[PDB]
Formats: structure tokens, C-alpha cells, sequence
RNA sequence: GGAACUUUACCAGAUCCGGACAGGAUGAGGAUUGACAGAUUGAGUGUUCUUUCUCGAUUCCCUGAAUGGUGGUGCAUGGCCGCUUAUGGUCGGUGGAGUGAUUUGUUUGGUUGAUUCCGUCAACGGACGAGAUCCAAGCUGCCCAGUAGAAUUCAGAAUUGCCCAUAGGAUAGCGCAUUCGGUCGAAUUCUUCUCUGCGGGAUUCCUUUGUAUUUGCACAAGGUGAAAUUUUGGGCAACAGCAGGUCUGUGAUGCUCCUCAAUGUUCUGGGCGACACGCGCACUACAAUGUCAGUGAGAACAAGAAAAACGACUCGAACCUACUUGAUCAAAAGAGUGGGGAAACCCCGGAAUCACAUAGACCCACUUGGGACCGAGGAUUGCAAUUAUUGGUCGCGCAACGAGGAAUGUCUCGUAGGCGCAGCUCAUCAAACUGUGCCGAUUACGUCCCU
């Protein structure tokens, strides 16, 4: 597919990064990646948040894990604090990962 | 029309090029007996953990 | 009347037993009418495949077996009361499926 | 559609196999040592055995629940539907997991290969194992590679019953030579409780009772 | 590793960046993306131009460094596998002996497949390997069957006695005669057969006017028995190694090579299949212990369909197969109607080696043996069949081959050999492999001549 990732569709990956605070997506690059975000669910191509997570881990942002033609990319405190910032978010926002 | 090109084959999804090992990705030598699609090294390395045993 | 079929299934002989042995007590308990336990043919999937990653040596075969094993106990209860008989914790890798007979 | 039984315990058998590999590599450091599932209708339970349950934890839980959501997530659970529980090791010296990257940790620490093995022996055979046997090999001191095997006590080789009495596990170190592989088996004490030990007697031990 | 495309690593070309990030230019008075049409082109490929629209800050321009690679190096490696090595081998501790390397243990004798045991003993104590354990197969107990069956009653239906063939032999029967899985009948009774989780059962157990015998360890015949010696067949299998193989399994990996007209990646087309030839393995034969044509009775392992996607609204379809039609006229097809998630449908699994007193054709010939090569028609799988994909039909058969020199492989009982069947590779294709069952011997049960 295109690597050209549209901003609105960054932004839908980055707020269910936030949200969750971990995206496993198969590595296949004629694949769709599938999430959901507050009800519903938007669609992503996988090559195109490949291309997203390799962005932020090689600014040292995410922690990335890969088994069995899978990612795994969990936010680190800096990457929390980066979409924070990028989201617009409250500071008393937090990922699902550590609310109480 | 370069994205219409681009893996225009792969994406008819038959033969050899469209299976793959389930664990490496690799295209060779891949069992597809139970739908497992494991290739053969790969299913000797983690068939202790899926369940078979070596008896007899 | 209503005849309910549980069906036990793993891979591990000693697993499936206990399921079985603790359905078949705990179904006496309730005195329900008990058809089986049946032990259906237990079926082995076989895989065959060269030891070697490469293609060299002598041609040695590495012959991979899997034993299911599958029980079948018959009931003449009501739903809540295999419900009840059901209700237990069961060792892992143990299936038990709940069907009503036509 | 309704998998017929061998496709659905080829299906649980693949997916304990990921499982095991994702929780392999993800908590390497953690002394991960095995995991189980059990299944019902209302979630799927998953235990996993590790020797630092506080890092497999996280602080309120923040890393279990990470590996939570990626297990969710991979494999589509809904929500409430996939719980995990950590769980530790009564005795880390019997555990081949758990020791075999206790010995990579060390390797990657620039320690002696003899330092390093002989310290896993000492802890091991210290638990109660009845034998211990590591060794090391690939690229040890220059360019040639050599293998090197330490050993201690007992240890059987043949036969079906040393799958049930020998724990085993082998990893691979990576180092600026280049790779080093790392196997530890335990040779486990038999004991009446199925924890740590077959708890049968072994194959060809025989015990005549002492007559009142 | 049975390659049409893909696979693919090779060749002729053409795309994309899947060069993250950092630093520095340009930059919403627009960084950039994608394109209709006409040219370029193999391409109705915006790949490039003309032309303007479109998307907006994701990119683009330059340097560095990253990335990927079925690029190298298996003589840098891990892991795995093969082999030395299918035999009975291997190592400490303490003690003895040697200046030491080393040696004893670990052995002269008998026995065992066995460094297996019994004895003997500068050793004693142990640890592996062998054995034991494990998995199947043979006999058997309990448990069990609306996913296996059986028997018995009634009810229905069929044959029913004089019959001897175109020439008609041999082969049981001589209180109640048999038969009908659609008779798509109905009820009682059961586990003999089937299914199987844990058991039982075999061990040199018993015998010898045997051998050998101080003894011991044992051996040989015969009993018992389903089974009589590691029951049978497998799996596992030590310690040392090999510069054996694999960097073409992996997000295994060090160093190094390429890296934007790329050795990355994708697409198009070729090649991996080419043929004076040599070699290894297999298939088919050379025919009458046969080939055709017909009919009968008859296995066992096994496999079978799909999604975070498509339609309806959880269900359907993919996969396998049965029945019927096609059929008032070939096969192969094509179509419907069901069933099956697989002890449930296929399935009472009608495999062919085999059998036939079939009163069938052929009659010793390269012949009705053989079926290689080649020609025309048609169907099917696939996006694509030319370099025949694969079946089916009619032709070709005049292509050799009439039992194969020197050499050489494997094998001791349900074995060799012969015969099929399933799985596997697989959209289509088996002369391969992995299993399975069927018909079933000759020979030896010995030796160290050869290796
Ligand atoms: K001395
Ligand atoms: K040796
Ligand atoms: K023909
Ligand atoms: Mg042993
Ligand atoms: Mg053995
Ligand atoms: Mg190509
Ligand atoms: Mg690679
Ligand atoms: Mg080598
Ligand atoms: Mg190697
Ligand atoms: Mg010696
Ligand atoms: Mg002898
Ligand atoms: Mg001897
Ligand atoms: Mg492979
Ligand atoms: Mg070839
Ligand atoms: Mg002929
Ligand atoms: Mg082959
Ligand atoms: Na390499």
C-alpha cells in the first residue's frame, strides 16, 4: 500500500494508543488494521501504523516487542507525555494501563 | 496507477506466494495438514508446546 | 422428557477422566438417569516430518502424535439442573460442551 | 461453522505456542517460567509462573496490564473476557527457565564462563536437585568455537521418563563475537507433591518395605 | 525441491521507498499526494512529459546514519540434524603402581545382543550408557453405548418340489423349511462381535535316564499358554568428536557487501523443464503361473468448509461426499437435492492382487504382448495452459524390448515379493515420500572366507 499516512488517520491511531496504551498489529503489508476507539471501529492499513510506531520508536517513545508476524508497541513515559501533549489532552489524563 | 501495480499478484492470493509459516513467514516447506500452517523446522522447534509428542 | 448430552474432550487421558469420573458423581448426587459414559474411539493426529532443517544426512523422520480423547454422558435433567451438575472447576485443556438431545 | 474437535485442539495448541513465545521474549528479564490458560464461558484466566513478580507487575499493576491489552488485543478478546494472574516459583533453582536466563543475564554481564556456570550449579544443586548440567558454547575465548559442559550429581539421558524428571531449556546470548548458546537441564527431586518433582519413583529404582 | 504466474534466490526491462530519525534549505503568498485526456510505454502503467485540477504540512531537497537483503563467509557462530557407531561403550573421587606421560579400577575364565551377569582381583565406592521407562500390536477384566452391534418375538412381503443344462462332474445338511440392512414395520432382551481409561497376562515359569555342573551365571529341546525369549516393531539413547550440512526456516547471529536507474521491494515476460551425451534412483514391460471381455466375494490407516471479511441479520458460502438428472442415447462433463465439524454423511467404506464348471475370444507371434512417440476433437483447473497443466474419445503402434556382460542392492515371518488405498505436497498435476491394509513364499536359523 501507500506509506502516506493521511493526519486524521494518525490522529485516530494516536488517540487509541492513548487509550489503550498498547497496539498489536500483524506485520503484513497488504493488510488492514482494525481498532476501536470510544464505540465503533476505524480502520487503519497495518503498513501505515507500521510506519507511525517506526516514527516514534526511533524517537525513543515506545517500547516495541515483535512475536509470531506481530508487534507489539506499549507507550513510555515520555511517549505518554509526548501524546498528552500531542492529543491536547488534560494532565490528569492517563492511558487504561494505570487508572486505578 | 503504481498503487494499482503494487502487489497486484500477491493480492489474487493463490499458490505458494500466498501461504506463509504462521511463526517465521517464510514460504517453503509449510504444513498445512489440521490447518496449522506451520513450516516444518519451525512446527519441530514448538510442537512440544501445540500438543504432539515423539512416541514411537 | 429432555435428554441433555455433555460431551468431555482433551488431549490429556487423565485430565478427561477426573472431568468424567466428577460429572458421573455429581449427576448420581442429583439421582438424574445416566446413560454411559460412553468412550468414543480416541483419535491421534499424526504429523511426519524430516529431523533436519537442511535437506542433508540420511533421511531420518521425526513422527509427531496428538491423542484426543472424547466422552460422551447422557442426562435425563432438567437445564438448571445440569446447570448445577456442570458447575464445578475443571482441570485445563478439559471441553465440555452442553447439547439437548432432539 | 462449528471446528471440529482436531481443528479445535490444533487452534488451542497454536495459541498456547504464541502465547508462550510473546511471553517468552517479553519477559525475558523477569525470570519467566512458564505459563497456563484455563478456560470458561464467562473469561479466559491466564497464570503466568515468573521468579520477580514485582516486575512482572509494575507498579499497581501498569505491566500486567500492558501484556494484558497486547493479549487482548492480538487475539481479539472482548472486554472482561481475559484476565492474568502472576504467579512465583516456589523454588527458582529448580526451574530450567528461570535459570538459563539467570545465566544469560550473567554471560551479558562480561563474567567468566566458568564463574558464571559453576554459580548456576552451586544454586541449583543448593535447592535440592538431584543433578545439574549446563554448558556453554560458540566463540568462548577467540575466533574458534569450542563447547563447554559443566556438571553435578545425577542425570539420565535415555529413555521416555527424563522428560518428566530432567527440566530443560536453552537460550541464545548475543554478544560483540557474536552468538553464544546457553542449555541448563535440572535434574528434578523426585517428590510426592507434583510442583517440582514427577513425584513418581524413578524407572528403574526399586524399594523393597522395610517389614514391621 | 511434484517451480505455468507467485514461490525465485537467475535473466531482459520497468515501478515504489518499505532511507526511520537528526541537522540544515524551501514552505499554508502552499512542503507535498494522486490523477482524466493525448503522447512515452510491454502496459486503458500520471513511470515520465503537455495540461491543469486534486490532497494539505503526512512529505519533498541536501549531508550523516539507518533500513532491508533466499548478498558472501557453515573455515567466525548459535540451534538443529547427519555421521563416526548399532555396536557396548564412557568418567570422576579416594586408595594402589610409576620421575612422568600414564595406569589400576574398566580383569584371565564362563555367560549375555550387552562393561549382561557369575566368579576372580590393589582396590573400594559411585555416575552415565545397556537394561529399565515410553508408544503401538497380539490374549484378557471392569466400564459402556439414540455416533457399535446382536439375538428373540409378533406383523408384512418372497421362494415352495415333478422338473437334472447346449456335454453338466466333484463338493455338507436329509418338534419347527428358508429369505427380505426399503418391510425406508413395531416392541422386549442383551453385550459375543466394535469402541476404551485404568488394569491382568510371560518369568527361563515347569520338566529333562539333556549341556555344563566344585559352584554360580546360564544354554538347548519340550510343556503351559494368545504370546516362550530383549514377546514383536518402534521411540529414546552416553562420552568424545567431524573445520560433515544448514548464514535457502526464523524478528537466530558477528564481520563484511549493496542500499534510490538498489543485490531492498513490486510488476511484466522469460528461465529453473532447454539436449550429440554420462551416471544414481523409480515406473512399465518383454507375455499363456498371460492379455482382453464379463461376473463374484471382498480391507485398513485416513481426510474433509473461513476471517476483527463479504451478504443478510448471531447465521449463509468456500471443503468432502451421497442421490438424482444429464439421458427418447459416448466418455469426461455440467447441473440440482440432501448430508457431514467427522464412530453420526461418505459407509453395510462393493480397492485389486484373487476367484469363476465364464462350458467366452486369443494360441507362441514383436502377436489381441508392450505402450513409447506422434495427429485431430472435446471438456475441466486457473487471472494466465504456447514449452502439449490434467482427464476423456478415435487414431499411431512398423519405438525399442523375447529376460539383460562385467558388476551391484535389500532381505529371516505375516517377512521378501506382489497388490492396491489414504495422507502429504496440492487451484490443477505422483512414476516421490509417509502410513495402511490384502495375497503371501523360498532359504538359513550358521560362519568369520569377503566387507
Ligand atoms: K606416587
Ligand atoms: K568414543
Ligand atoms: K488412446
Ligand atoms: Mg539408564
Ligand atoms: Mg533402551
Ligand atoms: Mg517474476
Ligand atoms: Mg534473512
Ligand atoms: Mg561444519
Ligand atoms: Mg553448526
Ligand atoms: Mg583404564
Ligand atoms: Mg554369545
Ligand atoms: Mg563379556
Ligand atoms: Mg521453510
Ligand atoms: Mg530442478
Ligand atoms: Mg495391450
Ligand atoms: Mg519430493
Ligand atoms: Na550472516
Amino acid at each position: 500500500m501507500s506509506t502516506y499516512v493521511p493526519k486524521p488517520s494518525r490522529d485516530n491511531v494516536y488517540r487509541f494508543f492513548f487509550t489503550e496504551g498498547v497496539i498489536a498489529c500483524k506485520k503484513d503489508r497488504m493488510g488492514t488494521w482494525t481498532g476501536t476507539l470510544g464505540g465503533n471501529t476505524f480502520t487503519v492499513p497495518c503498513i501505515q501504523v507500521m510506519q507511525l510506531m517506526r516514527s516514534l520508536k526511533s524517537r525513543n517513545l515506545i517500547k516495541e516487542q515483535y512475536a509470531w508476524r506481530h508487534y507489539y508497541w506499549t507507550l513510555n513515559d515520555e511517549g505518554i507525555a509526548y501524546m498528552r501533549s500531542y492529543l491536547h489532552l488534560a494532565p490528569s489524563a492517563m492511558p487504561n494501563t494505570q487508572k486505578p | 496507477g503504481h498503487l494499482d501495480q503494487w502487489r497486484s499478484r500477491q493480492k489474487i492470493g493463490m499458490g505458494k506466494g500466498a501461504r506463509c509459516c504462521v511463526i517465521c513467514s517464510n514460504q517453503k516447506a509449510l504444513i498445512r495438514k489440521y490447518e496449522l500452517n506451520v513450516c516444518r523446522q519451525c512446527f519441530r522447534e514448538n510442537a512440544e508446546h501445540i500438543g504432539f509428542t515423539k512416541l514411537r | 422428557g429432555q435428554t441433555v448430552r455433555l460431551t468431555i474432550t482433551s488431549r490429556n487421558a487423565k485430565a478427561v477422566e477426573s472431568v468424567t469420573s466428577q460429572l458421573l458423581t455429581r449427576a448420581r448426587d442429583e439421582k438424574v438417569t445416566i446413560h454411559g459414559p460412553v468412550r468414543l474411539p480416541t483419535r491421534t493426529l499424526k504429523i511426519t516430518t524430516r529431523k533436519t532443517p537442511c535437506g542433508n544426512g540420511t533421511n531420518t523422520w521425526d513422527t509427531f502424535e496428538l491423542k484426543i480423547y472424547k466422552r460422551i454422558i447422557d442426562l435425563h435433567a432438567p437445564t438448571e439442573q445440569v446447570k448445577k451438575i456442570t458447575s464445578f472447576t475443571m482441570e485445563s485443556g478439559v471441553d465440555v460442551s452442553i447439547t439437548i438431545l432432539d | 461453522g462449528p471446528l471440529s474437535k482436531k481443528r479445535m485442539i490444533i487452534r488451542d495448541g497454536v495459541f498456547y505456542a504464541e502465547l508462550f513465545e510473546f511471553l517468552k521474549r517479553e519477559l525475558a528479564e523477569e525470570g519467566f517460567s512458564g505459563v497456563s490458560y484455563h478456560v470458561t464461558t464467562l473469561r479466559t484466566e491466564i497464570v503466568i509462573k515468573a521468579t520477580k513478580t514485582r516486575e512482572v507487575l509494575g507498579v499497581n499493576g501498569r505491566r500486567i496490564r500492558e501484556l494484558t491489552a497486547c493479549i487482548q488485543q492480538r487475539f481479539n478478546y472482548k472486554e472482561g473476557k481475559l484476565q492474568l494472574y502472576v504467579e512465583r516459583v516456589e523454588v527458582r533453582g529448580l526451574s530450567a527457565m528461570a535459570q538459563v536466563e539467570s545465566l544469560r543475564f550473567k554471560l551479558l554481564s562480561n563474567l567468566q564462563v566458568r564463574r558464571a556456570a559453576m554459580g548456576i550449579i552451586r544454586y541449583v544443586m543448593e535447592s535440592g536437585a538431584k543433578g545439574c548440567e549446563v554448558t556453554v558454547g560458540g566463540k568462548i575465548k577467540g575466533q574458534r568455537a569450542k563447547s563447554m559442559t559443566f556438571r553435578d550429581g545425577y542425570m539420565i539421558k535415555s529413555g521416555t521418563a527424563h522428560k518428566s524428571f530432567v527440566d530443560s531449556a536453552c537460550r541464545h546470548c548475543y554478544m560483540r563475537a557474536g552468538c553464544i548458546g546457553v542449555k541448563v537441564k535440572i535434574m528434578l527431586p523426585g517428590d510426592s507433591t507434583g510442583r517440582n518433582g514427577p513425584s513418581e519413583p524413578l524407572p528403574d529404582v526399586i524399594t523393597v518395605i522395610e517389614p514391621k
